[PDB]
């Protein structure tokens, strides 16, 4: 019938456009792993940084978050979070970043609150190796650690990490694209 | 430095 063939060509199409739509997710699904890291450290390659930051101006993208790299194989389920423009007390100023902990398919076995010791940093892709970065042993009594209700916890870091004007006029800005780094410490933390 | 600060975003 040439209105019922019609159904099913259309059937087709709508659950084609379907697997596209998978076969989509799954396309980055598989970047992630290809990217992650379980000993509690992390390299972010953010690329396209002239156009990403003036986003974050326009205020159309504020930030991005890393992928989730934890520290052994089925420990805390984190990742980092950036503000190419800042947020708060450096917006317009600085660059700011911070760590975030994520609900862990395996938080049911770990220690709550969080209280590894982190260290950001923004490495330096000049000959010089001056990179740059801070640490700090988590706080406890803050929301930042807990055990994750939803998604991920509050984020937390330095608003002002570093100034906006520094870092571009500094040996980091190459290829437009930077690398950024977070070390969650796991010495003291035995393992299984 | 130490004493960690957080975000704007709770929406």
């Amino acid at each position: 019938n040439t209105g019922l063939l019609e159904s099913q060509l259309s059937r087709h199409d709508q659950m084609l456009s379907v697997h596209d739509i998978r076969l989509a997710d799954m396309d980055l699904r598989f970047q992630v792993l290809e990217t992650a890291s379980y000993n509690g450290v992390l390299i972010w390659k953010i690329r396209d940084y002239k156009r990403r930051k003036q986003e974050a101006v326009m205020g159309k993208t504020l930030s991005l978050y890393s992928q989730p790299f934890y520290t052994g194989y089925f420990g805390y389920k984190m990742c980092a979070r950036v503000y190419l423009n800042g947020d708060g007390m450096g917006k317009g100023t600085h660059l700011s970043l911070f760590f975030v902990i994520m609900r862990g398919e395996y938080d049911a076995l770990l220690p709550w609150p969080f209280k590894q010791k982190v260290t950001l940093m923004l490495m330096d892709q000049g000959s010089s190796r001056r990179h740059l970065g801070d640490a700090f042993k988590p706080d406890p009594n803050s929301s930042s650690f807990k055990k994750p209700t939803g998604e991920m916890n509050i984020a937390s870091g330095c608003p002002v990490f570093v100034a906006q004007t520094v870092l571009e006029n500094g040996t980091y800005i190459k290829d437009d694209t930077i690398f950024i780094k977070v070390i969650v410490d796991t010495s003291d933390l035995p393992d299984p | 430095c130490s004493v960690p600060i957080q975000c704007t975003d709770k929406t």
